[PDB]
């Protein structure tokens, strides 16, 4: 369906992350059908330049260079991609977004500056 | 392990927006959109949620919604600011039977024509309710002390349709699947729709109309029941079938009271007056209270005796049970309905009364005259729910008094959003990974 | 093979949208934006005018800005006053008496306690016997609105736009028949120009076609869908009204005015219109003449005058000058086909209600001094009936009475298309 | 050419100029006509730009696909396409069997992506 | 040597566009979004960029808006077009008249008989005992809404994504020129949309001097905008103790009539210190001499002439509009206690120099006071051939957006245009 | 912060054009009457100009990054300056004013450069 693996595994909700980013888009019904579309594009156009800042532009998935911190979560690999949904996840890293999303602008801006450089030969 | 992104995960998080509804008037159906065909439907399995019905912002997204939809229909139509001139009125005698002794004023007046230098004689019969005596006698309409009002288009009608909040794009709207739920509280079976149910607008104030049946038990839910000044709501598990009617034969006369304007008058009765009648079951309504007053001992005490009597407010809107029949509003009794001390095929009739200028969604000054229908009036509708109010009474062999109540308009609409909140999702989500960049 | 994927491609569907008006008043070019050819080489396409969308919002948008441009005036709502009236004549015309009628009546003025005695001057059209004492004829069915001196009627021209992601598509066809295949179609940018002018029967200042006379029509063997004929030469008309008409100015209230039929200086004639003898037979000869084609070889065409019904359909009614004619035009549709000039008496009318509305109507000011008024008969709407079979004898009447088919002469080469810019191919191409 | 100046032209020939279509695409009460339609585009054009983006074929005009050529759709050879056809009729024999398409690339993009990090993980 | 492109690099083209308000009655303070919080300054420190006090749309927007405002918080409540009868007037106790008549009541067939006080400024004798007011062969407008009030409430323009605007920073900045100091900001500061002529009250002060600001000095066309330093405090009262009455004139909408006088009547005036308006004056004609010459006569004389909104300086105290004469202060001549004013109050009211709708205000019981400080003057020039060496300095004012160009001055909008190009010998491959 | 080091030298500022970015679409703060309106009209505008910027670097193949190259060349009648005296000494804002006239023609090399190398891509994959 839409969502329908919410409560899934959390590898297994990954195959479906496609079905889930089309619907992003999709006189008392004047002026709040227009107030309510022009919302719905902020919003996708401000995640789609928070995934081109980073250098993930265009991929539902993408790998970084950013370390991973032990005090983010103890928990090993065997338990969150096993038998821990999406959603405690994200209730257990609520208040730990911001530094990631610091560290991957950094190291983002970090990484252009050393390849305009290396073509320069 | 690295930090990996990822572009729409399933996570959601509470928020409000500006919902939007879809159907197949004084509700204008026309500037929607339509619906779809074939709904569909998603059900959340194994999962988790903190439902709470006592503070959508969907109710008052509601309320508001309907009060701009009402409020905009009735602006292209009649102003009636002519309209209340000294009438002269006397009463009616001639087919009266008893108990209308006294409400039906046969009233005399004049007014301006198309042309403006000239003045024509006519004649309207008035209730009561709707003359204010200043000092045959010399009455006048009672809305022109506060404000003159707009005469509702005899063209839309007041007729309850469903409409379909959906969510918008990049929203969701959570829908609970617990039976018994309190409101308050987690809900087990959580499922993800794009649209709401047909809630219909239905207006009424003391024995809630046509809506959702409730499929487990009767169910008391209040959000500090405990506290003596909340409303509590009340859900039947099977309607309790009630006939209204209006047995008179009204007829329209026209009245042209300028170049272009025109005023639906009541003409005169073709046949015998008598009261608008309600009916309701003995057994059906005693069945009722029987399963509620069962649900209400566990909650209330274990041994108590309960007692129920009727409202004790000023207003005519609030200690009546005020309701939509036809188009004509009524305003009934409701105090030999609930006549009753539980301790621990017959009909009553209720005294169903017309009054034709409504001061409806508690604004000071903002009447509407309803014009008068041709015929006799009957409705079939189903009694789903009820709101009662407890007393300030403390103690004394544990009698809790549940007089009915209402007022404000928001309990009848939270007697049908209670399994719904809205939700923002957040796609974006980092996690850990053993990626490396190239 | 392997598919591909190409996002720019030059196709298109069709579709309705909303265009936006531009242009170089009652027609409020405030809102329009000021004011580009690109030929197509190798494409026909199928063109249908009486399917068109264009049409439909041209009109809704003409009739909104139309009654969005009388929210400030004047109500009128006082006039409707019981009106007590007798004839007028000073040196009357035999044919013109008993048209203008003088009339007095009671009418408050600016302050709330006093009223005053003022006379005036309407027309036959405008006043009803109370069953002498008469009233307005628009206080019976909806008191209306005056029309403010400061606007004027002018149609300056307007063109219709189409935002982004959607194309208008014009046929250079020459000899366009209206329906069928277009053999050269051209995009644009959007329009030439359309005047938005106002006719019952003949077309005025409109375009001409440019080789010959074209006759169009949804269904030429049904009789109850209209026929159009497009010119190719125009002909030329002249609007008369010989009178001095005296506007005075009577304060109906704190801050309102109503303009009024003073007196006439002179002498009062009829309204006629003119039009030329001998280029009006040539051009109804090469009408004859292009309309044999449709019908039949040696078939006699005749033209009868109007049928019936009210004054609006029935007449020729234009709206040169300020003032709304109605002319009679049953002189000019009288031939049987097997220096002079023709005059046409015309009458004016003042309460007009435009759009074929009930309820809505609007007052016309007078016009101070003599009107002046030339334009070109560039088109007629031309309304066949269902005589006999094998009876060699049609009857040919000008209809009218919709606005439709005034506009959709003018949007008849133009259709608007929606570019869809994504499509897939074969090609012996693989990803790495 | 022009805006629409290659729509008689060939298949092979209007593959050059998709340019000058990809770029203009996104060009008182009364005045919201002005503005709905501002907003329909954009709606339109993020459609598109969305649709491009599934596919792992963002950024780029002409763009290629691993997934083989299933002859159901269309059995011509691909000699007497690419140069005595042009588009119209091309979206004209493939107006149909197209969303089986649409969710095929979207398919074999998800896991060329889930092959793309199980390669990196090791 | 191949064409690198970059992306988000700072520059920017000034242009125009629609910003919106910020806020934290009239002025419409609940449709703001709340403001955002300590917004940090840049320094250009190699900038030439001219500033244009006179050109920017900044201002345009501020007066349309206005309008437009003031038009839309006028509109959902009574308009008196009845009122508009014959009047029979006596006098009181001569400016105040004691005016009877005619009026309708709630119910459509009776009348009554009802007095009221009206001044002398807005009636007129129609023909020595029928009067009527002068707006009715003009308009039929709207009386001030009662419970809304005029108070200047700070109102905050705050600027659209993509826009940014600046911030001069220059102490002797004469509003046009290239200043040597550019900074920016998120948005602006407290504005005050109050109404003034001749007299800018209420506003903000100067740096270190007291500048002197026209399109050209040599021209007695454009009016000169003088800001002063030092705040001058203004004070006065109505010492009247009027009454409001409620008369009805239909089905409920309402008429606020003026009613008896308690006390004993006695003229409003306003007053300032005597020392502290001849140091600013000669602070004034100090620094001022240096544009006209510095062996010159400057005189002040009053005002020239036309309507009372222009004459005379008006202001909102509380809600009853003053029409204060002013001509104790500007007359003095210079060569190299208290100032009480006779001010007059007038009811109905054109704001914004417009024709054909006029605005009512009721009156306001009890006495009202207000303190307030002058930051600002709207000099003008009466010149003259070149023979003699004195210069007419009289003041004027009329025209509303002098008032708001005394505030908005450093500040400008620019569009950013990220896009842009260098030459680098790095290729891409 | 925004339009940070707007006056430092052409070399220090292409170090800060990460944080110009962030502001072009909107703030979170800002997200009838006569504001309502207005702000509709500022959100619908500022989404048409990122759209429109957003566009061109779609076309010359340089969507996703900040910092590119292509393969144009520069003719040297656009400007005669070295390399050593244009990022050091040179503020962006004294840069823009020599391409008021050569910004329309550098922008159709590139979008014809991109497209011949596009082509040329294509055409490798095919064997
Ligand atoms: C629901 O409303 C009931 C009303 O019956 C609330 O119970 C009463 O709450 C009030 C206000 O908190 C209490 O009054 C004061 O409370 C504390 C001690 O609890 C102290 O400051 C004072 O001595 C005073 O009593 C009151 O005691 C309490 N109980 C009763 C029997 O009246 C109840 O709190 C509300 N429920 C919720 C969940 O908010
Ligand atoms: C609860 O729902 C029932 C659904 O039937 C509502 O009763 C219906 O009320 C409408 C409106 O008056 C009736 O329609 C009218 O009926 C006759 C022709 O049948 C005619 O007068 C009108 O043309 C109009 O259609 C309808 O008959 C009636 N149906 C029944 C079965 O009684 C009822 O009003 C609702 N309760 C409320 C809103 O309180
Ligand atoms: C068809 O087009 C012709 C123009 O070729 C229109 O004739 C024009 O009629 C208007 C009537 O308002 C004249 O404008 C007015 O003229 C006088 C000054 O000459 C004055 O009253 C006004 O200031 C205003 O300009 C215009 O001069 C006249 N053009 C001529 C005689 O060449 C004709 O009305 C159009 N037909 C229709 C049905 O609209
Ligand atoms: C310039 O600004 C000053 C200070 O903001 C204004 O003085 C203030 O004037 C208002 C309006 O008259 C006074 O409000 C009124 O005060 C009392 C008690 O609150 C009462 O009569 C009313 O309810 C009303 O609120 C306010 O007190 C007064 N402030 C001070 C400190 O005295 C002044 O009016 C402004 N000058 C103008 C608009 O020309
Ligand atoms: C919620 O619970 C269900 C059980 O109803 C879980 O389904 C398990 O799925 C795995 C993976 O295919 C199977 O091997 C197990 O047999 C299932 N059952 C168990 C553990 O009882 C699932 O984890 C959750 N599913 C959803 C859709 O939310
Ligand atoms: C008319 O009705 C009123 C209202 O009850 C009553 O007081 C009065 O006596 C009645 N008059 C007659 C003559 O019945
Ligand atoms: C509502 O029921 C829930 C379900 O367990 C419970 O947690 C909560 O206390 C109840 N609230 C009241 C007021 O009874
Ligand atoms: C009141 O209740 C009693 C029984 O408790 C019953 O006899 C009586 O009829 C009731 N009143 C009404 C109006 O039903
Ligand atoms: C031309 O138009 C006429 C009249 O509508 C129609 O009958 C005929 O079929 C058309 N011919 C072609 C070739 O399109
Ligand atoms: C026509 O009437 C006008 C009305 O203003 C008058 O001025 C003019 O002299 C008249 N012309 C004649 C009688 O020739
Ligand atoms: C149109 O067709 C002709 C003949 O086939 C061809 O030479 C010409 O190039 C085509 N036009 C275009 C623009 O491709
Ligand atoms: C091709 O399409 C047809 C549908 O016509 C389908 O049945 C078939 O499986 C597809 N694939 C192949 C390899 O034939
Ligand atoms: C496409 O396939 C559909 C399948 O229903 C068929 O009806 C249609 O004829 C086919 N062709 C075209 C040109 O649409
Ligand atoms: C100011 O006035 C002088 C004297 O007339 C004139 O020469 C000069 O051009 C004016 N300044 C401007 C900027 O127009
Ligand atoms: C303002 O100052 C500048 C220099 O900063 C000077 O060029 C200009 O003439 C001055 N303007 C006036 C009106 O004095
Ligand atoms: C009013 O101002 C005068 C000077 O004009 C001053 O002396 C007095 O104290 C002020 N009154 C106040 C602030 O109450
Ligand atoms: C001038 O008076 C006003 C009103 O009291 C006050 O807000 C302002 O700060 C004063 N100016 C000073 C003290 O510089
Ligand atoms: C660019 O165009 C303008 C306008 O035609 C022209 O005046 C200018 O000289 C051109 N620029 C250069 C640097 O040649």
């Amino acid at each position: 369906g839409f969502l329908g693996a919410a409560g899934s595994t959390m590898g297994a909700a990954s195959m479906t992350l496609t079905v889930q980013a089309r619907n992003l888009l999709s006189t008392v019904w004047g002026i709040k059908q227009l107030q309510a579309r022009v919302l719905a594009v902020e919003r996708y156009l401000r995640d789609q330049q928070l995934l081109g800042i980073w250098g993930c532009s265009g991929k539902l998935i993408c790998c970084t260079n950013v370390p991973w911190n032990s005090s983010w979560s103890n928990r090993n690999l065997s338990e969150i991609w096993d038998n821990m949904t999406w959603l405690q996840w994200d209730k257990e890293i609520s208040n730990y977004t911001q530094i990631i999303y610091g560290l991957l602008e950094e190291s983002q801006n970090q990484q252009e500056k050393n390849e305009q450089d290396l073509l320069a030969l | 392990l690295w930090v990996t992104v990822y572009y729409g995960v399933p996570v959601w998080k509470d928020a409000e927006t500006t919902l939007f509804c879809a159907s197949d008037n004084v509700w204008a159906t026309h500037a929607c959109v339509p619906t779809d065909p074939n709904p569909q439907e998603i059900h959340l399995e194994n999962v988790t949620e903190e439902f709470n019905m006592w503070k959508n912002n969907m109710v008052e997204q509601m309320h508001t919604d309907i009060i701009s939809l009402w409020d905009q229909s009735l602006k292209p139509c009649v102003k009636l600011t002519p309209l209340c001139v000294t009438l002269q009125c006397t009463n009616v005698t001639n087919n009266i039977t008893d108990d209308m002794r006294g409400e039906l004023k046969n009233c005399s007046f004049n007014m301006t024509t198309e042309l403006r230098d000239k003045k024509q004689k006519v004649y309207s019969l008035f209730y009561r309710l709707d003359v204010v005596q200043i000092n045959n006698k010399e009455y006048r309409l009672i809305n022109c002390n506060t404000s003159a009002c707009t005469q509702a288009c005899p063209k839309v009608s007041f007729e309850p349709i469903p409409i379909h909040y959906c969510a918008p794009a990049g929203f969701a709207i959570l829908k609970c699947k617990d039976k018994k739920f309190n409101g308050t509280g987690p809900c087990p079976s959580v499922s993800t729709v794009q649209c709401t149910h047909g809630i219909k607008p239905v207006v009424s104030t003391q024995l809630l109309l046509n809506g959702s049946l409730a499929e487990e038990e009767v169910m008391i839910r209040s959000e500090n029941i405990t506290n003596n000044a909340k409303n509590i709501l009340v859900q039947f598990n099977t309607p309790v079938q009630i006939n209204c009617t209006r047995p008179n034969n009204n007829t329209r006369k026209s009245i042209r009271i300028g170049p272009g304007q025109a005023f639906y008058a009541t003409g005169d009765i073709i046949g015998d007056i008598r009261q608008a009648h309600c009916n309701v079951s003995k057994a059906t309504w005693n069945e009722t209270l029987g399963k509620v007053v069962k649900q209400l001992r566990k909650h209330f005490g274990n041994n108590t005796i309960i007692r129920f009597a009727n409202s004790s407010g000023g207003d005519l809107e609030v200690t009546t049970h005020s309701f939509n029949c036809g188009g004509e509003f009524f305003y009934c009794n409701t105090s030999g309905l609930f006549n009753s001390t539980w301790i621990s095929n017959d009909s009553i009739t209720l005294p169903c009364r017309i009054k034709q200028i409504i001061n409806m969604w508690q604004r000071i000054g903002q009447c509407m005259y309803a014009p008068p229908i041709q015929g006799v009036i009957r409705c079939v509708s189903n009694i789903t729910g009820l709101i009662l109010t407890r007393d300030g009474g403390s103690t004394n062999s544990t009698t809790e008094t549940f007089r009915p109540g209402g007022g404000d308009m928001r309990d009848n609409w939270r007697s049908e959003l209670y399994k719904y909140k809205v939700v923002k999702i957040e796609p974006l989500g980092v996690a850990p990974t053993r990626c490396k960049r190239r």
